[PDB]
């Protein structure tokens, strides 16, 4: 199910090639043929407006779109009723007669299971939960408790539900704490980090999915190749440049992943431009992070340009390390930037007080902002004192 | 917490950062 | 199919290539993973001029 | 031409170059750069970058 989804998100905002879409209609087209996306078919037009989501022959009659396959037809309409009764009309009188006999328990629990998932793919997320609760309580060994993780999860990925899905994982894992292998650990540590650039956790985003295996693969929520974009965008964007060497660049899994697929680099091009100090080539790189990876990608989407800004200000931030005063035909000549925009790049971070830098005027001499003798000792030092006093005096002066 | 969030900046997106590939053929 | 199915003394000549696959791909860990599973079986079978010197 | 000294030619590089920016270091600092790549041998853009990476 997660094929579908990926392809299809190019069909929201396009602003460099429309073959993008076109590739990605194959995929859609072959897919809802087989399985009936209706759900997911239908949430096109309602989830995002006035691109592709105005074109619809069924619920509103217009059409905007550069792609003519989203619309409903005859054949999608008689497929619909079809897994209807295959896999509802037809199970249902099997599995009512193994209710009534009472034959086996984990026996009857997978068909339970198994009807649940076919409620996946029509949309009815009620009777999914209900069916799973029936084959919960006979559920006793972690066999059957794998699918319990993604049910929930399939209202993250499929259904698009930031929150209660949050919320249901923690309290499954917390009854019920097994964890099986790391993969199985993997399904609930994989959304924390992914729930994170919704609600812009920024660096908290990679604590779990760094720890990740590479080699996790959920299929219908998540592909083997996807999921590795995840891991290098904000592998990176976490871990500091120190960390890059023991970590990122040298991997036995990373590594295998940019081999495979090429529409990675993330953890070469980034990495080995850092190590060998090159800004000039380092720009390009932050062009193929952007365009193939972050805007294709669903999740990605929720920060797009916010990635790549606290990456230059990191990587800015070394180059002022190595150098107490810089010059105007270093950064704005050699590295590709220019005067007037490569002030606008610091000239908002200094006040967010992110990164202490100088900028100037008239002899263009970037000048390193440095603490000396205060460091941490000065400001940091007395903000713990009445940082904590809050906290120390909010049940002191209440009491009870 | 703050000038973070919603604020965002509203610049940076794709006219800014093409134009600075021309910059580098200029010199 | 490799496990006592077919042949003994292929392992090491395949677990001696393959760590040629994971040398140029920078991965150490299958390298030194396949290079300890052809020099340990290395006494267990037998191996050309060729082999035992690579 | 050969793939794995490649990658000890920049080992070396830095070896003797480390052990020559010890002569520079160890008296007082604030030396003139152009004085720096003259004691090296190499051109100023070649020191300043290798030096910083250090």
């Amino acid at each position: 199910n997660y094929e579908v989804s990926e392809k299809a998100f190019l069909l929201t905002q396009s602003k460099v090639s429309i073959e993008q879409r076109k590739e990605a209609a194959e995929f859609v087209l072959a897919k809802i043929k087989e399985e009936e996306m209706a759900p997911y078919y239908k949430y096109l037009c309602e989830e995002y407006l006035v691109n592709n989501g105005q074109s619809d022959l069924e619920h509103d009659e217009k059409s905007d779109s550069l792609n003519e396959w989203i619309k409903f037809d005859q054949e999608l309409y008689n497929e619909l009723c079809k897994k209807n009764e295959s896999k509802i009309k037809e199970l249902n009188e099997k599995i009512q007669k193994l209710e009534e006999d009472d034959e086996g328990e984990l026996e009857q629990a997978q068909a339970w299971i198994n009807l649940g998932e076919y409620y996946a793919q029509i949309g009815d997320k009620d009777n999914a939960e209900k069916t799973l609760g029936k084959s919960l309580s006979k559920a006793i060994s972690t066999g059957a408790k794998i699918d319990v993780m993604l049910t929930i999860a399939r209202l993250g990925f499929f259904y698009n539900d930031q929150l209660y899905v949050k919320e249901k994982l923690e309290a499954v894992n917390s009854m019920i704490e097994k964890g099986g292998d790391w993969e199985r650990r993997n399904r609930y540590k994989t959304y924390y980090g992914i729930h994170c650039l919704a609600v812009r956790n920024f660096k908290e985003a990679a604590k779990l999915l760094v720890d990740s295996l590479a080699t996790f693969t959920s299929i219908e929520l998540t592909s083997y190749e996807s999921i590795a974009t995840y891991a290098s965008v904000t592998g990176l964007f976490t871990l500091e440049r120190t960390d890059l060497k023991s970590k990122v660049i040298d991997s036995p899994e990373l590594l295998s992943l940019i081999s495979t697929t090429a529409a990675l680099q993330s953890i070469s091009s980034l990495t080995i431009s850092l190590y060998a100090s090159d800004y000039a080539s380092y720009f390009p790189y932050l062009l193929e992070t952007y365009a193939n990876v972050l805007i294709p990608c669903k999740y990605l989407n929720r920060h797009a340009d916010f990635f790549v800004r606290e990456m230059r200000r990191k990587v800015y931030a070394q180059l002022l390390e190595s150098y107490k005063t810089l010059s105007l035909k270093s950064m704005a000549s050699a590295f590709g930037v220019s005067v007037a925009f490569l002030d606008n790049d610091l000239g908002k971070f200094i006040p967010n007080k992110q990164l202490n830098c100088v900028i100037d005027r008239v002899n263009g001499i970037v000048e390193t902002n440095r603490p000396d003798n205060k460091n941490a000792q000065y400001h940091l030092l007395v903000k713990q004192g009445d940082g904590l006093l809050t906290k120390l005096q909010k049940y002191g002066a209440a009491v009870r | 917490e703050n000038w973070d969030d919603v604020e965002v900046d509203d610049d940076f997106t794709n006219e800014l950062k093409a134009e600075l590939d021309r910059y580098k053929r200029e010199n | 199919e490799f496990k006592k199915l077919d042949d003994k003394p292929s392992l090491v000549d395949v677990h001696l290539l393959e760590s040629k696959v994971y040398h140029k791909l920078r991965n150490l860990a299958k390298s030194k993973a396949s290079l300890t599973a052809a020099r340990t079986a290395a006494n267990s079978i037998y191996c050309p001029t060729q082999t035992v010197a690579e | 031409g050969d793939e794995l000294t490649r990658s000890h030619f920049n080992a070396l590089y830095d070896t003797l170059l480390e052990s020559n920016l010890c002569k520079i270091i160890e008296p007082f600092e604030c030396v003139e750069i152009s004085h720096i790549s003259k004691i090296i041998g190499l051109d100023t853009q070649q020191v300043e970058g290798k030096l910083s990476q250090m």
